[PDB]
């Protein structure tokens, strides 16, 4: 997860429409 | 692309007609027309592809996941039929994988891409797309093996370089990552002009001492990725006021601030009680933001969800914060205690989003050695006083005191965000 930084390739999670 | 096999050529007219109704925008009329063609010609790859494509479009109009699930199955049926042209086979399963990711069936997309790379062993672009699949599920080791193979076949693929460099940088191979990220961005290949790689190249350079980092920050800004050389967040809402340091009045969250400052000792004492009797609830920082030192955090709210167990350790503090949805409902921020010990230096970094502001309440502040820089100004904490900054700007922290430093971190929604944006924005 992206808490204090931005280390992940994606910080969000897709759940469709 | 060659999408019509021998049989589909004998019925091209009936196929182009249905494709016309889809291209015009009559989706409901086209689904029925491809459905009737599938009934008539059950082994036509193009007719099956057309039904899946109409279902794909219909799901978008309705915003239906159930309809999209159906298109995903129809896309696979195209690959089970006989004598499917290779261009059609690749298009059908790539779209299956793509739309499988939109629903969040990451493992399904991965399985689809694995099948694509086995059916077409010489298409490097597919292996590259498979490496993205592994990165989206959090498997940096398998993504590494893939891009290594791509670079062993096509050594000058920029997409593979940046992703390989991104992986190396995430593995703390800072010196080894710079050449792959820089060359990959300079390649100009499709998919290399992405803010993530500008962000991580400049940070890697900043860490090894190379002063060219700002040139890459500047390029990312000029190419629309960063809002400024200083504000380098990537999950942003455009238009929001942007300044490193904020005053309580500027935020409009005067009641929250007054409440934290009036009751600060209460928040301090519950955090010290956890330190003394429940130290394990403090978890080390796990984002590779430290050059050195010990930095641990005890999190009460994250992504707008209350940690029931943590609030049992700080019950009065949690009751206090319940009254302020501007922070408890900040699905892009946290509420946490944060402890930092002497000998700790946090690399210059930015947070992920511009949709929050970060409040620091000083709890246990050593008299000397502690400082926080945001942008071009360096400030210090004060016990019982709130400090407000936008962590989307580059900030750096030092802890060179003789004892520990405890603060309380409270993230709030950016004040200029509409109530609707505050309910729709995906969590971070
Ligand atoms: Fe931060």
């Amino acid at each position: 997860k992206c808490k204090d930084g931005l280390g992940e390739y994606t910080c969000t999670s897709l759940e469709g429409f | 692309p060659k999408l019509l096999n021998k049989f589909d050529k004998t019925i091209k007219a009936e196929l182009d007609a249905a494709e016309k109704l889809r291209k015009r925008g009559k989706i409901e009329e086209a689904v029925n027309a491809f459905k009737e063609l599938v009934r008539k010609y059950p082994q036509s790859p193009r007719a099956r592809y057309g039904k899946a494509q109409c279902e794909d479009d219909l799901a978008e109009k309705r915003r239906s996941n159930e309809v999209l699930r159906g298109a995903i199955e129809t896309y696979q049926e195209v690959a089970s039929l006989p004598d499917v042209p290779a261009d059609l086979l690749k298009l059908s399963l790539k779209r299956r994988s793509d739309r499988q990711q939109f629903l969040g069936h990451m493992r399904g997309s991965l399985l689809t891409l694995q099948r694509l790379v086995q059916l077409f062993p010489n298409d490097t672009s597919l292996k590259n797309d498979l490496g993205v699949g592994y990165l989206l599920i959090g498997d940096n080791d398998n993504a590494k093996k893939v891009y290594e193979e791509v670079l062993s076949v096509t050594p000058n693929d920029g997409f593979a370089k940046v992703h390989y460099g991104f992986i190396l940088k995430a593995q703390n191979k800072i010196a080894e990552s710079i050449p792959y990220l820089k060359e990959g961005i300079e390649s100009g290949d499709p998919g290399t002009d992405d803010g993530r790689f500008y962000f991580h190249l400049g940070d890697a350079m900043q860490r090894v001492g190379n002063k060219e980092a700002y040139k890459w920050y500047e390029l990312g800004h000029k190419r629309g990725h960063f809002a400024s050389v200083w504000q380098r967040s990537l999950y942003n809402v455009n238009g929001l006021k942007a300044q490193p340091w904020w005053t309580p009045k500027e935020t409009g969250y005067t009641e929250l601030v007054k409440s934290l400052e009036r009751n600060w000792k209460l928040i301090r004492d519950e955090g010290l009680a956890v330190m003394d009797k429940a130290k394990g609830l403090f978890l080390p920082e796990d984002e590779n933001l430290r050059e050195k030192g010990d930095w641990s955090q005890f999190t009460l709210w994250q992504q707008g969800r209350r940690n029931e167990n943590a609030c049992k350790g700080a019950p009065k503090t949690c009751t206090l914060l319940e009254k302020f949805p501007e922070t408890t409902g900040c699905r892009r921020g946290q509420i946490k205690y944060s402890i930092m010990h002497p000998g700790t230096h946090v690399w210059p970094h930015t947070g992920p989003t511009n949709c929050r502001l970060r409040m620091h309440l000083g709890l246990v502040i050593p008299k000397e050695g502690c400082k926080i820089r945001c942008a071009n100004e360096t400030k210090t904490w004060e016990e019982g006083k709130v400090l407000i900054f936008d962590d989307s700007f580059e900030h750096e922290v030092w802890q060179d005191a003789s004892s520990f430093r405890l603060i309380f971190i409270v993230d709030v929604w950016h004040p200029e965000l509409t109530p609707q944006q505050r309910r729709s924005l995906p969590a971070i």
